[PDB]
């Protein structure tokens, strides 16, 4: 299909600020940097598979039309935070939204993906509650749909 | 793992938007800068009273609107819990019956 | 708030010089380097919108109470050169501060608000900016500081 | 007419403080429509269940 | 609307300065009152009392000139024509003729509303010129009041 | 019963207006206008009961502890618009609740107390009234409302 010309704008102020080059050419990392800051949630697998597509397409690099196509595939997706929030409920031992965040970082290292030192204690500071305190992962789901 | 989607997405969501504000101030102060720096170039030997003399009559108009406006908006605010109280009154009733 | 006397004078000279006659009614163009010749900065999307108000009078002619509301309305928001600190060296992956000139250019390139290239090479010449070198955030500080 | 300068110079420091005013009231007026608003609604769907 | 033009207000100024003769733009009740006459339209008491309020809102009861803006334009939406005065004064008379003894003006005046003071009733015997025997016309001082 | 300061202080500047000569002993026919526009709302056989009590006191003439005492007397009378549209309706030949001006002048005229054709037509003056076509019944209960 056809995006809104205002998406497209935003598209392309996107790949011009990721682009370090300023040739218009996006590599894997920026472009699993630019599908999780567009806004939509991209899956690690789904990552992955992107850019098996984009290898697909080759050269390693993406130019505009692929990334006005990708634009599409993303657009395509949709996200649910009613759904993340139950996985959160299901999640926490307790279940009653209150869970300690020492051990939430500790799991989300080692379930799923091993998230960075620098983001754990980035998330553990933005949390703004004390890791051994009970924290609401509601508030994140919040604060996911507050965007 | 879909945890750890919700967090890759917010982590760079966030950065982005740090990113446009960040950019949004670098520009405006650059701006800023260079304006300043053209006013520095445009000084020149004095003023003269007489342009504010003149004006002075318009900002007598400006603030004859500005009690006037003040005035309507508190008028409009007067109707305004008028009508709040109105509607709160008949559903609360409406509601408890 | 209450302001001084000198700084009236500031805006009174501001207002006589910028009026290239002596008629008055600078035209709305230079309406936003007015209100930047007070060393406060109004964002693009305000000048517009102030544009878009002054309007209403039209003609295109600016008057001093009419600048009493430009600078009012922008006292409103009040920052510090901490902030644009802060901002300048977010932006940087190091962190340092330290940025290539070619990064600031397509930094000034990718705005939303079109910025000349011209006028950025003018500031690199007026901040003596290295093109191969990083760039000191704190170098081109001094002057936003300064301003 | 020094006391005629002196309270024009005055007069231009009281335009400011008015635009404040101004805003302030168009800040509260905009406020309360939306409270208005948002109360309204509330109680037509209690209303209606 | 009806910007006033700049004769009006520096006569106003002029005006303002002459009655002070401290000259340094403070404001007092009573000087509230003489301003608030000056201006020339109807001033009402209970308006004069909410003014002083709102200049004890700044503390003191001491104002320049930007009280005066306030006053004057809060006083702008206020509209009144000398011949609806006139004309309106028919109901004080009973008969209705309009030739009316100046004694039962003289009492209304001291009784009705707010309590005027004898000066002030000396005074208006005296400018209305009017024999307190013959029932006069209070439109022949209307008129000279619409001359103003 | 005793009323406030306020209450007195008002019924004694209407006894100063009603008092064309200040002496504080009022006629009955000038007393029976300060009781209406007082604000009380007095029969007119009523009326004729208090000047019968102030005959029995003497002179004809009122004094404003007797005032008071019939004001005392007086404040416990109340009426409701209702009745008086009732009353209307039934005054209203065809009973839809709109009656012709000429016809209600002649129906309040013929019987119960002759009031003057002046003050008739002040009733049609100041509300509105149409002389020829029907009167609405909202004007009297404005009317009655401001009393």
């Amino acid at each position: 299909d056809q995006l809104t010309e205002e998406q497209i704008a935003e598209f392309k102020e996107a790949f011009s600020l990721f682009d370090k080059d300023g040739d218009g050419t996006i590599t894997t990392k920026q472009l699993g940097t630019v599908m999780r800051s567009l806004g939509q949630n991209p899956t690690e697998a789904e990552l992955q598979d992107m850019i098996n597509e984009v290898d697909a397409d080759g050269n390693g690099t993406i130019d505009f039309p692929q990334f006005l196509t990708m634009m599409a595939r993303k657009m395509k997706d949709t996200d649910s935070e009613e759904e993340i929030r139950e996985a959160f409920r299901v999640f926490d031992k307790d279940g009653n939204g209150y869970i300690s965040a020492a051990q939430l970082r500790h799991v989300m290292t080692n379930l799923g993906e091993k998230l960075t030192d620098e983001e754990v204690d980035e998330m553990i500071r933005e949390a703004d509650i004390d890791g051994d305190g009970q924290v609401n992962y509601e508030q994140f789901v919040q604060m996911m749909t507050a965007k | 793992v879909i945890i750890q989607k919700r967090v890759r997405g917010w982590l760079a969501r966030t950065h982005y938007k740090r990113t446009m504000k960040a950019i949004v101030y670098l520009q405006c102060c650059f701006r800023r800068m260079m304006a300043k720096r053209e006013l520095k170039k445009l000084k020149i030997e004095a003023r003269s009273v007489e342009r504010y003399k003149k004006l002075h009559i318009g900002m007598e108009n400006k603030i004859m609107q500005l009690q006037r406006k003040v005035d309507e908006q508190n008028k409009d605010y007067k109707c305004l819990m008028e009508k709040l109280t109105n509607l709160e009154g008949v559903y609360n009733s409406e509601t408890e019956k």
